[PDB]
DNA sequence: AGAAGCTGCACCTTCACGGC
């Protein structure tokens, strides 16, 4: 309601997106990138497209990505003894990837 | 308790494409925890025959030059790769960008068992040596010492065989043959000692320890900071992702037998000193430290200062 | 039943880095106080020879362009004046224990693995793999570009036993071809020490030193690195050379390809010569990869009907298999 | 069919960078140790000599065009005052298998162009391009400024076989001249072996001496470095010769650039004289670049017309394609 | 006339400048 044009903007972001690098004359491929990437279909297939799973330590894919392991989102615990640190993980809140 | 009672010099070993990627954030020598497991490996493979066991071991780094290049234009370095073959079909399959370098490192590696009483002088030396010629480091392959114009031999140590004025000879002797290496240190106080005087009301994430690896030539009323040696930073560990599990849990583990943990990098400070002023020799050794039900499965050397 | 998830095997046949020093020839045996060849700069002024794009362009612009010329900055690395013989040395390790993976999920696998490398080296000892890798050693192969030129090669290699040598061998590297693989004397003697150091006894180190005989003042080739060039100026020069102790090399994995080279056990035209041993046998030269596994002759399919589905492979296929397991690699479902 | 994506050509024809040394005239025979020309770095007071520009074309800074020396810093390499004569020497290797490229992609596209270059073997030999190499061998086109005013030039081609001569030519170069291909006994003798050394049949390794009398004293040109270093100014040299070893010497590519000066086809005006041998043939002193792609003359045309569409072109273009395959360098989509 | 595995194709997607 209040945030259906945003997200109806971001649609036809994508769909101009789409139609602009086709470099089309024929076979009328237009039809069909407007009935699926424009209409309320297009949720229906993102809620079908999986793959997701928002990290934050855990990316298996840079040790040689054709690699179908486990990713985790856990952040691990504050180590106890005095010295070392990492994890970015006392103060500075950081962005969580997603694979 | 772990202390030892011999130390087995390792001469200086040539490394010839070692990993100078050590960690996700730090790349050029490779970890400490890589002469650990060495070290680890050697006692696996020979000290378990000579009822002697090998905790600790020293580096030095005589010499290092890694496969780098500048980009022509910029202020970074990239890696010098290597080429893999065709996938399946005949196509360039894709690049992972492996870091390598050529090392030249000599280790000192603290013996503990009951297998030397007098009988083993200089065999058992030799016998770690003329097995440990079979063995990688850090992923390089230990280049054992062609025919040239000079031999390197091994040397053992002992700090009870000798009294005082020659044991701080035999330490003498022993830090002429590795006197153009650098001593590496674990530094954790020197870490928090630093923190501690940076968090003065602000905290931190991990720039205790960058600010520590910059170069810093701010001003205060240009001016440059100093640090003390080289500190550099270092992969000091792991740390504990996952709660640990079965060994008939995961999927595609190394083996059905071991308990497996998904574990995270830790990092700490390191020096390069000079092994002439160490006033120890019986310091400067790399030991493990578990606390497995936590995680934090370290390495470093205590009992430094 | 099932195959082992992980399977990794370490390279046993290690080769190091292969210095390059120059001299003269029959000054061969005083080969300890040559000069190492240094890899230098050069500046070089050349043409647009690339084929162009003419893809949102205009034709002035790229007329101008083929009219105006094309300045780059290359490595090169040249004999002396002095000097009309290249002298190419490494050091050579066989580890041995050849057919034990480095890391094994399933037991059950680990011991019908084991039972089978251990019937094949009851019934067909490494006698001809030794006697393929002791010619690849023996025809001076490691030389790429170094070898095309050559009047004459001489390959001597010594066994380094204690701290001194115990055996030399000296071949002349022209009388044995690159796609032939003969019987002789000191090739089998060479064999038998290489089998002794892979049939998990020894760790035989050797060192080889071959002389080439190009010209005077040519130029050499050392293996050219890999930067992959995406990014700001850092494909400019085009050309870098590989350099260990301010002398020119040969990488290691280049001479491990190069030793490697022994199967002349491909479904399409063996006749032509001996390429690397690799799963799915991939030559980069040709641009092809032998043994697609549409055909029942890559190393996996091979591999899990020998140990899995108890059928042997003919006799010279299970030579290939265990070049691969000589040869080092990770594999695992 | 097509392309292959990746297709390159390694270097038949490899010269050295030729070193300069200096003598005297009827001392040619005993000319092995003579002292080597050596590049003397000297500072030269001048003029502005180029013309202003908007900034200096005020009434208050046409100064510099009054009183300016100019201060500029060159180098030189003279003959000694007692010596007439120039000698050049390098060597030269011819390989051969010229259509074989040392990396490609499509392996049929790898048949294919051996299949045509075999037919051009088996069609016409290698006779016409190393009859055409020989002639740039014989007169002394290597010599580039150091022939423009020699009185005259002597060149020796000595075929070194293993560490002596097996074959010795000895042709007066400025008899032989720079725009026409005769015919000589010796020259067809050095033809054939050029040729037979460019189709596998023998090793060839050729040691050229050039001599010319330039004068007592005068300046001979070695080559010039390029210093690929933008604008800066008041510390730059801007002629820097190339010298080895404290000898002045002509660069490898510039001997390789004027022995590959073959190229007497190109659909412009051929009164001139052959020109070198590039795709889109071009002459980057002259500013024009002969075989534009708006004829269909170029190398790459020609090439994938006689491949893939199997639209031989005439005998004179197939020369100048297989002339630009024994050039070498990266073709390809 | 129904099950497994292989291949082909689509879908995602561009930067801030000068040596302890």
């Amino acid at each position: 309601q209040e945030l259906r044009q945003f997200i109806e903007s971001f649609i036809q972001e994508r769909l101009q997106g789409k139609l602009d690098k086709l470099q089309p004359d024929e076979d009328d491929k237009r039809q069909t990138l407007l009935a699926t990437h424009r209409r309320e279909a297009w949720l229906a297939d993102a809620a079908r497209r999986v793959g997701q799973l928002q990290l934050v330590t855990h990316t298996l894919k840079p040790i040689h990505p054709d690699a179908r392991g486990s990713n985790l989102h856990s952040l691990p615990q504050a180590p106890g003894q005095p010295g070392l640190a990492g994890s970015h993980e006392l103060g500075d809140r950081l962005v969580s990837d997603v694979v | 308790v772990t202390d030892p009672e011999a130390l087995l010099l390792l001469p200086r070993l040539s490394i010839q494409n070692a990993n100078a990627i050590s960690s996700p954030l730090t790349w050029g020598f490779p970890s400490p925890g890589a002469f650990t497991g060495f070290v680890h490996a050697l006692q696996r493979r020979v000290g378990i025959s000579l009822d002697i066991e090998l905790d600790g071991v020293g580096i030095v780094c005589h010499r290092f030059e890694a496969q780098i290049s500048q980009p022509a234009g910029k202020r970074t370095k990239v890696f010098n790769l290597t080429r893999n073959p065709l996938n399946r079909d005949g196509s360039t399959a894709a690049i992972v960008e492996e870091g390598r370098a050529h090392l030249e490192v000599s280790l000192l590696l603290g013996v503990h068992g009951d297998g030397l009483d007098d009988h083993p002088a200089q065999e058992i030396a030799r016998q770690v040596q003329e097995q440990a010629g079979a063995m990688r480091l850090a992923g390089g392959s230990i280049l054992p010492w062609c025919n040239e114009r000079f031999p390197a031999p091994n040397a053992e140590l002992l700090m009870l065989g000798g009294s005082d004025e020659q044991r701080r000879k035999n330490q003498r002797r022993l830090t002429r043959r590795l006197l153009p290496g650098f001593a590496l240190v674990s530094r954790e106080a020197l870490l928090q000692q630093h923190l501690e005087t940076l968090r003065t009301t602000l905290p931190e994430a991990t720039t205790l320890d960058a600010l520590l690896d910059l170069c810093r030539i701010n001003f205060e009323p240009w001016q440059v900071r100093d640090k003390p040696g080289w500190l550099v930073p270092i992969p000091a560990g792991y740390n504990a992702l996952s709660p640990l599990y079965l060994p008939g849990e995961v999927r595609n583990a190394r083996d059905r037998e071991t308990p497996l943990r998904f574990v995270e990098n830790l990092f700490g400070l390191g020096e390069w000193l000079s092994p002439h002023r160490v006033a120890a020799l019986s310091d400067l050794l790399w030991y493990h430290h578990a606390e497995p039900d936590k995680g934090l499965y370290r390495w470093s050397t205590p009992r430094f200062v | 039943l099932s195959t082992a998830s992980v399977l990794a095997f370490e390279r046993k046949l290690d080769p190091s880095d292969a210095l390059m020093s120059a001299g003269a020839w029959a000054q061969r045996d005083a080969s300890q106080e040559w000069p190492a060849v240094t890899v230098r700069e050069k500046s070089v002024r050349g043409t647009i020879s690339n084929r162009l794009k003419t893809k949102d362009r205009d034709p002035a612009k790229l007329d101008a362009s083929i009219q105006s010329p094309n300045l780059q900055t290359v490595d090169v690395a040249n004999l002396p004046s002095d000097a009309d013989t290249l002298k190419v040395r490494f050091t050579l390790r066989v580890l041995g224990g050849a057919g034990t993976p480095s890391a094994c999920n399933d037991a059950a696998y680990r011991d019908k693995l084991l039972q089978t490398v251990a019937t094949y080296v009851n019934d067909q000892g490494f006698a001809e793999l030794a006697r393929r890798y002791a010619h690849n050693l023996a025809n001076a192969r490691f030389l790429w570009r170094n070898r095309v030129g050559a009047e004459a090669v001489e390959v001597r290699i010594n066994h380094i036993r204690q701290g001194e040598v115990a055996r030399a061998w000296r071949f002349d590297a022209l009388a044995i071809g690159l796609r032939d693989f003969k019987a002789d004397a000191e090739l089998d003697a060479l064999a038998e020490l290489i089998a002794s150091g892979l049939s998990g006894s020894g760790h035989v180190l050797l060192e080889v030193v071959a002389f080439a005989r190009i010209g005077d003042g040519q130029e050499v080739f050392p293996s050219q690195e890999l930067i992959l060039d995406k990014g700001d100026k850092k494909g400019q020069k085009s050309k870098t050379l590989y350099s260990v102790r301010d002398a020119a090399a040969i990488h290691s994995q280049k001479i491990g390809n190069a030793l490697r080279t022994i199967d002349t056990w491909y479904p399409d035209e063996d006749g032509l010569g001996p390429i690397a041993v690799e799963p799915y046998g991939s030559v980069t030269s040709q641009g092809k990869a032998y043994r697609q596994p549409k055909q029942k002759l890559d190393f996996y399919t091979l591999l899990d009907n020998w140990v899995l589905r108890d059928e042997a492979p003919a006799v010279e296929q299970q030579h290939y298999v265990i070049a691969n397991l000589i040869r080092g690699g990770v594999f695992g479902e």
